[PDB]
């Protein structure tokens, strides 16, 4: 018996090397493995022929009739189709299905986001460039004046003043300490200086790090509806459009009034469009999908994106027929029994997942890493000068 | 059907020329129209008013002009736009109840991130407190000092200072007080010390968490005592004219205010106000209706506000000419609409649906700590010159 | 001995500092009035990577008025450059004449003050200058750094040399 | 002229010591005034004559007459009316009004927040008093336990090992560090103690001051629509309870829906009792009435209430008249000519709020005034102590 | 019309006994069939099941009980209840196309604030950089050591021990290095702590400031593998056979740690197994149907919460005996309801719309940080013992 | 002399302690197992202002296990109490066959160990009994802390007169 079908992929499509194989084996995929298990059940022969038009089917509004898949059915030429056939009142009208072999609905695809990972010096985010810059100038200008005032006209010393000034900036405290007026003064301003720099720096990685941990990502259709930094789209034309169209909704009905704000366009003229799309918007876009293809894409190298949230509505993918033919019941029953037994979730796991060509808040060690970096090379660098010291100390 | 073109009330649909009939014209009034239509079932072209006014009583020649004139003299039936009820047009025409109540409002640049200004450190505390860390740190120095010097068990005036200074900075103290009344001292200022660090650097943390962008002025009476901010109506208007005509007292100062205006502190037309508030960079508050105020609030670039309460209160309503059969039923037609739940509706889906507007924060910049590096600069300048004239004092 | 260092030390330093104030290289920035990249300087941003290449002029500056007079008058960057010309003198003028062990004091001290004269035309130069558009610092920045540098190093050296003849008296 | 009115407060109400006064003199009130200045207007003689019914106005189901102050005006009885007559379809069927000399709304109100002072030792909230006292306990066993190990078997001492340990809690620096290797140990056992406790609080007052920072107080009806700490009511039967039944906008649908589950029941018999609930919720509740009773009663003593947000409606009062009557003229052009010429607003101002009983984030000194108190006394008792070792001196 | 009572899908109307007729009804279901007539014009009477089934094949009498039972038998003509559509039921009747799809689902006690546990205050670091700090200080100590015996320019192995310790605490050291490297490795010791300790108390804030309470498991695979969470089905029922039916292995390991149960991991009712994983402490999950865990979620107390996705799926759907004249335009109608916006709008008001449900937070407690106080107590008693310790060894 | 305020302490710091840990008067709080406020006590919480007045019964004490069995025994402030009176039996014990500067330095030792056994065991209870109900601490708390307090002056009196009585040697 003909079988119609159509190649959206990872249902029915081109076997690698088409040419060393002919016929049924000629094509590998869902939907084949699916019809090769329901003549086995039913216990009929068939013979796989895809369609032309290579349109699901819709009925032409010039002429009633139809055009596409549903049409090489409805006129006799097919005698069932397997393939993801959306299930509809006006194809209901005219051409009959099965119970739905797998179910699906409208999903959101969201661009990956990549693990960022924290510059190794990471930890200096907090201030500024241009602020270490002159926190070294001012260092300096301080140990030097320091040096100045307290020694012409003590125990003071560049090298001493160079270590008093720093160990003040870390609060370490200090062995020394100035005994003039002119010292005493500098002294206690560079002391306010160091404060309030600590202190900023603190307060600022406190704000950084709690704010990104009060980041919510998208993770369901109603984030969505109350997001701006944050662009959505569907299909040109397509059942997601005349869902949100004819939406009784509210918070569709919200999404749909964005959309017909489309300027800058959203929409879509085909699905591989909106997937580049995405993977090219930096997480500044969104698309809206059936979950299956979504989840077959997030899926299929690159993984450069996912599906967050849930179903949005509810359709289901169904074996047709023409009407009143002699199919029904063994048709249907074979699905159920198939469904019942977790074959076509067997099937379903192979196709998406085993031909696949992918798949805490503390304060982790690369945020930090640098100032280990940095204490590593202070140790190499001491040890390097001690030893120098040491050959100097030969004189 | 006579309406004037303001947005949105009356404008062009997509494609202007290439659409035809009553789908040229979208907006507010267009849609309050095919409303009442729908009760009064009656057939109507949309049209436009001619001199480019509502209307108005002319100066001399007493002609009405604009919707009410092509009402009055027979040249359309009915008369939907945002007309301001007033005695004079309820003397010649009929309105109905109002479709729409609005009043004076206040119109400021949406305020922003302020560049931080010098000693902008000091903004997690008041300076009381700033004043009250001063005088405590000079009081427990003193009083150190003098049970130092009265019970010596060394501490003078100076390294009491030193000392004082060095703990609140939580810094090295090269001697402590080895007399018990001195411990006491001690630790209190240390106590002191370490509560109002941690306080200062929590309160500046929470500072730079979350952004609180405060308007300067909450209501009229807010900006009439600012004396800051310029305001002004238009040169010639309702609202010029209202301020004027006022017997309340909070609005003369507002009135006296701007007639002493140097420079003159009016605009000749609405977008010339707007353009003036949007460049004025938060130096001008432009008064206006508020339903073109929250209507500007929607639309790109969102760089404005509406800012208060209204002043007066007014409204919108249709209007029909002395005498005409279709008062009534407009009339009750409208306040049915306004009841049933509808002209909210309309107002949401124009003002808000169709509108042009409904973070990882940022590291610090010198702008925001520049304050201290020049205290550190003009210490050490102060340092160098006491040095030198202590040097020179003592060469001599 | 270290005389000589001191003053090979003190005209670089004010070669170093005069060439930064000279050079309109002290930023990289993207900039829209050109109509594009642009290594603006202290006194004239100047276009680059664009139709007006090289056809540059000066720029215009207009509490914080007072930040945007001491900015385009840049009389800080300018004073450094001057204090370290008068202590490079004046340690010339303590090189003759000497035994007067007051000279080279101010010198160092002059120093110092230049020192902070350009830590404070640095502080004020960026603080004015910020008001994402990525930019980057040009050599004449870093030339200004270095003539700090050398006048800190300038400075001690010359109270060292102070200390050291002074304390043979 | 008879006048129809109604004792609704702050319009006509009955005058203080009404036995010495009678007639159109023995009421005052802001409708009692407006019908004065018409009066003198359109140039008629007036009686004031409050109904007897009490009500405004209602269609009775089973019969068709009126009920109320309407019904006092459509049977003939009466000439005008000057009152808060909300005027609707059904009264403009039958009666007909001026122009809205007032407009109005549903709008909210909320208990007013007291200042909430701070406590004088709020400072100490960050931790737990049980914390303190465990501070204070571990305080003294470590100066005790260093005192001993040291002692038996140096420079140090039981006042030394105090003052050790009460600057290293302090990170105030130490004059003396232990020699020994227990005393060492339990150094710095007591600095790991004190630099985690620090921290803890520190970090748990930035969380209070950034908490207390972020609160959003109710400042409109979709702030309501998204709040569950708070509820809100409305009278019992109304024109409000029917807006929210008829409403067709989203926000009060959600509200209506949340209404409908009303237990624990929010609605109200009387205005009174919703005030008083209110006044006695401790601001967990809030109500909805008419914008104009809750401007006034913010303003009537107790000051325990405000309004917020803008109003959610537009209605209007107007003066109502017999259909078909002689005054319709008159009455709406004098009503225009007052509101133009602003006359109501003088009213409105007086009588709410002339004739009325009532009417920065930076770290304030009264947060941390326990701290200096802690100060001063700590000063005054080292006075004390410097006197007494001073007396005591003279052995 | 045959249903079933079971919520919500049918339930007794408010007054149940003062309540008569079809009114005396309330639930999804309800709405369903009356939608279902508004297309198919038909004429019913609510009716319920007498055997308290949905319906099943009889062990032996193979006589069908419940709604099929009074379905295939004529005493009904529809069925409107949660029947889980299947091959058995296809055989004897034929059903509508789904009006609700749903699955296996995870149900487990909402998480709650757990008590902190001792040691909670290292929690802001992760113990790869407690541990990276130990090693660094001793590395650090180790190499001044070194240095400072070398190039002695005292400062032995204890000295810099607890000068390296007394550094990384922000405490006062009576000893500093004077020899160049000795400074080179104390300010970069230096600098270490600093960063260390900012960063430490600026991540606590952050975890003080706001809670994120986060389930242990995000999918059936999560809790496949935590071997620490019971979970177990019904003891007799359709997810029972479902994973004993099974063929994929990961449900298959699930199975069979449900087989070697010790107590067994099942129950006899729905109610028994809320009841347990909402007093089980989050120690328990139950599998069931979707549609009733998003109920749940939705009911008061609110103690649990569904987590994961579906594992398989099914629907429900309309039932009709077979030859009926009324299968066709009920399908139909199901259908077209689908597609209008309805089923959705049902399950959002009975689901939600009806729902049980839809902060200044709170000073530190000894809870929080009794492990450091046990740390001192502990350091204390060490330091007594080996302070007698040494005095032991030395009086010998 | 201060032997005999080392005694007197010693005895009050132990009646003290032992008086604290015999009387159920440790927390005042509204509890609903009573059917309402209760001094809850160390051993059994006894209900009061309710109809089961002074009808009052040992409590229920069922990582965290071992909390939950440390509370139950509540072994180290009966240890505190243990401590106090073995180190008071020490120095009753040094008071007579003295010239042994051995004991007293024990007792001292006992005592600190006494302290550091009632911090432990004040920070277990309260870290155990928490798990808003507003509640207050009796006066067995504060009974139990004079203890310590007393413990920690004990110990150092006994530890200054171990060293000034072998500071004779
Ligand atoms: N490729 S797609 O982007 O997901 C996609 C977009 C739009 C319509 C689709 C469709 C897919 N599909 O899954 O390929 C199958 C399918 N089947 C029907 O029967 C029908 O009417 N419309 C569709
Ligand atoms: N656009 S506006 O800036 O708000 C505005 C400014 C000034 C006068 C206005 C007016 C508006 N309006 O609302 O468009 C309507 C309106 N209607 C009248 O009848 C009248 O006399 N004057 C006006
Ligand atoms: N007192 S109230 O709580 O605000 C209030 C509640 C409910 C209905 C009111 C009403 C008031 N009012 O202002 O007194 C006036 C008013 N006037 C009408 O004409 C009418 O129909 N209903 C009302
Ligand atoms: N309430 S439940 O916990 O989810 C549940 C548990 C177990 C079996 C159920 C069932 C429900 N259901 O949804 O109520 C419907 C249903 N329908 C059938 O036809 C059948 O055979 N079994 C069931």
């Amino acid at each position: 018996y003909i079988v119609t079908t159509i190649l959206e992929d990872p249902y029915v499509m081109l076997k690698k090397n088409a040419n060393q194989f002919e016929g049924n084996d000629r094509y590998e995929g869902y939907c084949v493995e699916l019809a090769a298990e329901i003549a086995k059940h039913v216990g009929y022969s068939y013979r796989l022929e895809i369609v032309s038009d290579g349109k699901y089917g819709a009925r032409d509004p010039d002429t009633k009739a139809w055009n596409g898949m549903v049409g090489e059915l409805v006129y006799g030429r097919a005698d069932v189709a397997v393939a993801p056939l959306t299930i509809t009142l006006v194809r209901e009208e005219v051409i009959d299905f099965s119970k739905p072999f797998m179910s699906l609905g409208i999903s959101i695809m969201i661009k990956k986001p990549q693990k960022s990972k924290p510059g190794v010096f990471s930890f200096l985010d907090p201030l500024a460039y241009e602020i270490w810059m002159c926190i070294v100038f001012a260092y300096i200008g301080v140990s030097v004046v320091l040096f100045l005032v307290s020694r012409f006209s003590n125990e003071f010393g560049i090298f001493n003043s160079l270590w008093f000034s720093l160990g003040a900036f870390m609060q370490q405290g200090c062995d020394i300490s100035p005994r003039s007026l002119s010292g005493r003064i500098v002294g206690g301003v560079w002391w306010f200086f160091t404060l309030i720099i600590i202190s900023s720096y603190t307060a600022n990685l406190a704000a950084f790090l709690t704010v990104e941990r009060m980041v919510s990502p998208i993770e369901s259709a109603e984030d969505l509806a109350k997001q701006t930094e944050i662009a959505y789209g569907t299909l040109e034309a397509g059942s997601t459009k005349e869902f949100f169209r004819r939406s009784k909704i509210a918070v569709f009905e919200k999404m749909w009034t964005y959309m017909k704000s489309a300027e800058p366009s959203v929409f879509v003229r085909t699905t591989e469009e909106g997937m580049i799309r995405v993977r090219k918007s930096k997480g500044k876009y969104a698309y809206l999908l059936e979950s299956t293809m979504n989840e077959y894409i997030e899926q299929r190298k690159p993984c450069d994106t996912m599906k967050v949230g849930g179903n949005l509505d509810s359709k289901g993918y169904g074996i047709a027929t023409p009407k009143g033919s002699a199919l029904r019941g063994p048709v249907n029953l074979a699905v159920l029994k198939l469904s019942e037994q977790g074959v076509l979730d067997k099937l379903k796991s192979k196709w998406w997942y085993d031909k696949g060509e992918c798949g805490t808040s503390a304060l982790s060690l690369s945020n930090v890493a640098g100032v280990f970096y940095i204490l590593i090379g202070g140790l190499g660098l001491a040890m390097l000068v001690a030893l120098i010291e040491f050959c100097y100390k030969s004189r | 059907v006579t309406t004037i073109l303001e947005s949105p009330y009356v404008m062009m649909k997509k494609n202007h020329e290439m659409l035809e009939g009553n789908e040229r014209y979208e907006g507010y009034c267009v849609d309050l129209a095919a409303e009442i239509a729908k009760h009064c079932g009656f057939k109507y072209k949309l049209t436009i008013v001619g001199d480019g006014k509502y209307g108005a009583r002319d100066a001399d020649t007493k002609i009405w002009n604009g919707m009410v004139g092509e009402l009055v003299y027979g040249k359309a039936d009915i008369a939907i736009a945002p007309l301001t009820i007033t005695l004079v047009r309820e003397e010649v025409i009929d309105f109905s109840k109002p479709f729409m109540s609005l009043g004076i409002s206040i119109m400021i640049k949406k305020p922003q991130k302020s560049k931080p200004g010098v000693f902008s450190f000091l903004d997690p505390l008041a300076y009381e407190i700033w004043m009250c860390i001063v005088f405590a740190y000079i009081g427990v120095s003193v009083v150190l000092f003098l049970v130092s010097r009265f019970s010596p068990y060394e501490f003078g005036i100076f390294n009491s200072l030193w000392f004082s200074l060095g703990a609140f900075m939580r810094q090295g103290c090269d001697i402590s007080p080895r007399s018990l009344s001195g411990r006491i001292v001690g630790g209190v200022w240390w106590f002191f010390t370490l509560i109002i660090i941690s306080s200062y650097t929590a309160n500046l943390a929470a500072f730079l968490t979350v952004e609180r962008m405060v308007s300067p002025i909450e209501s009229a009476e807010d900006l009439s005592k600012q004396t800051e901010i310029a305001y002004g109506t238009l040169d010639s208007g309702s609202t010029k004219e209202f301020f004027r005509r006022s017997k309340i007292a909070v609005f003369d100062k507002m009135w006296t205010y701007m007639r002493s205006a140097e420079p003159s502190v009016f605009v000749r037309t609405t977008a010339e106000g707007v353009a003036r508030v949007r460049k004025s960079k938060g130096k001008y508050a432009y008064l206006l209706e508020s339903t073109m105020n929250e209507y500007i609030e929607q639309r790109k670039p969102c760089d404005t506000m509406k800012v208060g309460g209204n002043l007066d209160s007014k409204g919108y309503g249709i209007a029909t000419p002395k005498g005409s059969s279709l008062g009534t039923p407009v009339n009750l037609a409208v306040l049915k609409l306004s009841e049933q739940g509808v002209l909210d509706k309309l107002k949401n889906k124009w003002w808000y649906d169709k509108g042009e507007c409904g973070e990882k924060t940022s590291a610090l910049s010198l702008s925001n700590v520049a304050g201290v590096f020049y205290i550190l600069v003009g210490g050490l300048g102060l340092a160098m010159l006491v040095a030198l004239i202590e040097f020179c004092y003592k060469s001599r | 001995v270290q005389v000589l260092l001191t003053t090979i030390g003190a005209f670089a330093a004010f070669g170093l500092m005069t060439i930064a104030i000279s050079t309109d290289y002290w930023l990289y920035t993207r900039a829209l009035i050109c109509n594009g990249l642009t290594h603006s300087g202290l006194w004239r941003i100047c276009c680059l990577e664009g139709l007006k290449r090289g056809v540059c002029v000066k720029i215009n500056h207009f509490a914080e008025y007072l930040l945007r007079v001491v900015r385009a008058s840049s009389i800080f960057p300018i004073l450094s450059a001057i204090l370290l010309l008068l202590g490079g003198v004046c340690v010339a003028a303590s090189r003759v004449y000497k035994s007067k062990r007051n000279i080279i004091l101010g010198a160092g001290i002059l120093f110092v003050a230049a020192g902070l004269s350009n830590i404070i035309g640095v502080i004020v130069y960026i603080s004015a200058n910020a008001g994402k558009n990525h930019y980057s610092y040009g050599w004449s920045f870093y030339f200004g750094g270095l003539s700090f540098i050398l006048a800190e190093v300038i400075g001690v050296l010359a109270v060292n040399i102070y200390i050291e003849r002074s304390r043979e008296a």
